[PDB]
């Protein structure tokens, strides 16, 4: 799973678990460094950086979801985040860009190399890298559009 | 759903019975049943005046009234037993426990509740134990009563809502039995075995009863700071100042509770230290962090048992 977010925008981070016993689970990154999990009712969180950012919906923790919500994202907060519960381990990609302002930039995590490409309503594509009416940059799968005024 | 007899006590004496059984301290009727009637006893020892759930406010009758009855016992309901591994080597969870014994009632459990740290728990031997999660690394140790470990809180006397607690024993070498107890249980995992083997508590951005050592003295909800005891056991005090709270999270719900504000006299409470809640991160470099999981108090004190049906 891969996940791609506007900087600046939250991303509710999705996991989920099918047991009936009570249980733990963890969000953690590549590094294994814990940003945060659940004991009982409360929220444990761990010393990364994102702490602040990082929460969870807990109203959802009773049946089974355990969310990782990231609000006002950063272009460092792109990893790949694993969700653990006892055995079992969902990992999801994050990876976060915004467009800067015409020469456009785009600023992405270091690893990744994306391409923006703008076109506009009546005109059309204006494809490059990083360096350049809707702008999709390109990752994998899908896409993230954006915005231009006259 | 187990009859909960009150108080009773100790005249439920056991039997060795020429069987093979399945025991678990977490997959169990006995320990979730004691968990749910602790939560329940929590509402009504110390009573709230007002509770916050997301949807709604609701407002009760409270006072400072405190019950210090904090002790119960099982006793099996209708057609069923109650079976327990009498086994010594049992750590929570075992498929093949061959010392069985029966009983009509349970032994006493105690009903308190904390962070970190169980107090005036049953289940105090002369050994370290560990009780430990048959699938994850969630774990609650008891505690070698040799090592006269204690905890001593007031609060004076002069500010209302401050506090300091004690840790009166020899935990200088308690805690090094707990981190070599470890080291050669059947789940090490990947340790050194002492000196690069720590305890560390859990992130300060955590909520107040994760952050804080969380427990209560004479009906009133401590928060302490445990860097200072954390400081000696490893690298420096024997002492830590706790502060009173009346806004607080609930440990097995989602919610706050308030409650009113505290006592006017000098308030002291006299506590036997018994348990470590903790969760093993094993470093093939491994760390032992606190927790705040409280259910895991009640997995000890029952965790041995398991209900059956006779048909
Ligand atoms: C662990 O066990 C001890 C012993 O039962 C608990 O302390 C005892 O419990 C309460 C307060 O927590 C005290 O009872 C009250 O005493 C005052 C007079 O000081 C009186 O006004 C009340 O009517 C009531 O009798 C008791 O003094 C206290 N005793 C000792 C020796 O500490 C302790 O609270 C338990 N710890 C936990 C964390 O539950
Ligand atoms: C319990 O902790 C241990 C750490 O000792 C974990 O088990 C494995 O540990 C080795 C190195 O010690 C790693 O290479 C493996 O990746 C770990 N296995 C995993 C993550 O499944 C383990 O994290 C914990 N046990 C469980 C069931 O989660
Ligand atoms: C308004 C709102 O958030 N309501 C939710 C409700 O849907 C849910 O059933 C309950 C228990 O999870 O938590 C609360
Ligand atoms: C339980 O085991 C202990 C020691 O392991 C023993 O002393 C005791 O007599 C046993 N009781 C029963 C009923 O088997
Ligand atoms: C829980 O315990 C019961 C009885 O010991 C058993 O049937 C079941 O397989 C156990 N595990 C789970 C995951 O339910
Ligand atoms: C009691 O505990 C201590 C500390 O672990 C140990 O050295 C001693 O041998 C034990 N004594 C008995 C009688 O079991
Ligand atoms: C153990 O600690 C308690 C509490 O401080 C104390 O009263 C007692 O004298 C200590 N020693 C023994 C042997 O019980
Ligand atoms: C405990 O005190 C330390 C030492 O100054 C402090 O850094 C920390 O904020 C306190 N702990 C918590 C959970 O706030």
């Amino acid at each position: 799973k891969v996940v791609l977010g506007k900087k600046g925008d939250t991303v509710e981070l999705t996991c989920t678990a099918s047991q009936k016993k009570s249980i733990q689970f963890h969000w953690k990154n590549s590094n294994q460094i814990k940003i945060l999990g659940n004991q009982g009712s409360f929220l444990t969180k761990g010393p990364s950086k994102l702490n602040d950012r990082a929460d969870s919906r807990r109203s959802l923790w009773d049946q089974g979801n355990f969310p990782l919500i990231i609000k006002n994202l950063k272009i460092e907060d792109s990893d790949t985040y694993i969700c653990e519960v006892e055995d079992q381990k969902e990992e999801v990609q994050l990876l976060v860009f915004g467009l800067t302002a015409l020469t456009l930039t785009l600023e992405s995590p270091p690893g990744s190399s994306p391409s923006v490409q703008c076109r506009s309503p009546r005109g059309k594509n204006i494809q490059g890298g990083k360096t350049l009416w809707t702008c999709t940059v390109l990752q994998n799968q899908k896409k993230v559009e954006f915005k231009i005024d006259i | 759903p187990l009859f909960c007899a009150t108080k009773d006590n100790d005249d439920y004496q056991e039997i060795a019975l020429n069987v093979i059984e399945a025991f678990d301290a977490w997959n169990n009727t006995v320990t979730e049943q004691a968990v749910e009637d602790v939560w329940s006893l929590f509402e009504t020892s110390i009573k709230p005046c007002v509770k916050l759930t997301n949807t709604s406010v609701i407002t009760e009758s409270c006072d400072k009234h405190y019950w210090d009855t904090m002790r119960f016992r099982y006793c099996a309901p209708p057609g069923f037993a109650l079976l327990r591994c009498n086994d010594t080597n049992y750590s929570g969870f075992e498929p093949n426990c061959s010392k069985v014994v029966a009983a009509t009632c349970t032994r006493m459990m105690e009903t308190q509740t904390s962070t970190w740290f169980g107090f005036n728990g049953t289940r105090a031997e002369n050994r370290t134990y560990i009780y430990w999660h048959g699938r994850d690394n969630r774990t609650i140790i008891s505690l070698n009563k040799f090592y006269n470990l204690t905890v001593h809180c007031k609060r004076p006397g002069r500010r209302p809502r401050q506090a300091w607690c004690w840790f009166k024993g020899e935990w200088k070498e308690a805690m090094k039995e707990v981190k070599l107890t470890l080291a050669k249980h059947p789940r090490y995992k990947g340790t050194n075995d002492t000196e690069k083997i720590r305890f560390i508590a859990p992130g300060e951005r955590s909520d107040p009863e994760v952050a804080y050592m969380w427990t209560n003295c004479r009906g009133e909800f401590l928060y302490c700071n445990m860097t200072w005891f954390l400081n000696w056991v490893e690298n420096q005090h024997n002492y830590v100042p706790c502060h009173i709270k009346q806004i607080i999270n609930t440990w097995h719900k989602v919610g706050k509770n308030v409650y009113l504000p505290p006592r006017e006299g000098q308030l002291t409470c006299n506590s036997t230290v018994t348990s470590i809640i903790a969760n093993i991160d094993g470093g093939e470099q491994t760390n032992i962090t606190f927790s705040a999981e409280v259910a895991e108090l009640y997995r000890l004190e029952l965790g041995d048992y398991k209900l059956i049906e006779v048909t």
